[PDB]
């Protein structure tokens, strides 16, 4: 295996969960997001780290990496945390601590 | 298969 | 990532590396303010562990980087490790990130958001480049 | 939020 020294990234599409399903089944879950199988894939050291998406000049935290192919597989999606599903629990957890 | 990233 | 390229330095300002005490660099995050850090709830930080902000090559000595400890860790009463759901972890910091260049926050989404099948995102990291 | 001063290259 290598590991980089210096910061990588990569553009990769989103998927809908539903077709996210003909590689997954029932693992995917609404609080995930699947992007990829593009030819990239997020791998081992990558997780808990940012999927942000571009709209209207910023950039905006759509998906924290979390877990896909034990191989790395370029060719099946990655599955990231939904942050639409999570970002609720997020902003009260910051305004009550 | 699966695996956390 | 697995063929990836690598990023401009500092261009992505709100990440992170979550170390451990031995400096080995095991997660991402992203900082969303000065004072927090969201990650993934798999990624087992705790108090022990430490946040660096504003690194760009991690065999380099000669960048600023803040190495910020963690006062507390927020996993998501939510997550589900055997399902690998609702996987996200707040850290609060012992002492803010200071705000610079190479250190600043990513936005936050309206929990109704559409992020629609297609779009064409980024993701950023440390992991490996071959498996 | 958001803009990073050293802008992205993809």
């Amino acid at each position: 295996a290598n590991t980089p020294d210096r910061l990588q990234q990569a553009s990769l599409p989103l998927l809908s969960n539903t077709n996210c399903k003909k590689y997954w089944g029932t693992k995917i879950k609404d609080a995930m997001i699947c992007a990829g199988a593009s030819g990239v894939s997020s791998c081992m050291g990558d997780s808990g780290g940012p999927l942000v998406c571009k709209k209207n000049g910023a950039w905006t935290l759509v998906g924290i990496v979390s877990w896909g192919s034990s191989t790395c597989s370029t060719s099946t999606p990655g599955v990231y945390a939904r942050v639409t599903a999570l970002v609720n629990w997020v902003q009260q957890t910051l305004a009550a601590n | 298969g699966s695996w956390p990233w | 990532i697995v063929n990836g390229e690598e990023a401009v330095p500092g261009s992505w300002p709100w990440q992170v590396s979550l170390q451990d005490k031995t400096g080995f660099h095991f997660c991402g995050g992203s900082l969303i303010n000065e004072n927090w850090v969201v990650t993934a709830a798999h990624c087992g930080v705790t108090t022990s562990d430490v946040v660096v902000a504003g690194e760009f090559d991690q065999g380099s000595s000669s960048e600023k980087i803040q190495k910020l400890k963690i006062a507390k860790v927020f996993k998501n009463s939510k997550y589900n490790s055997l399902t690998i759901n609702n996987d996200i972890t707040l850290l609060k910091l012992s002492t803010a990130a200071s705000f610079s260049q190479t250190v600043s926050a990513v936005c936050l989404p309206s929990a109704s958001d559409d992020f629609a099948a297609g779009t064409t995102c980024v993701t950023t990291g440390w992991g490996l480049t071959r498996y | 939020c958001g803009v990073p001063a050293i802008q992205p290259v993809l």
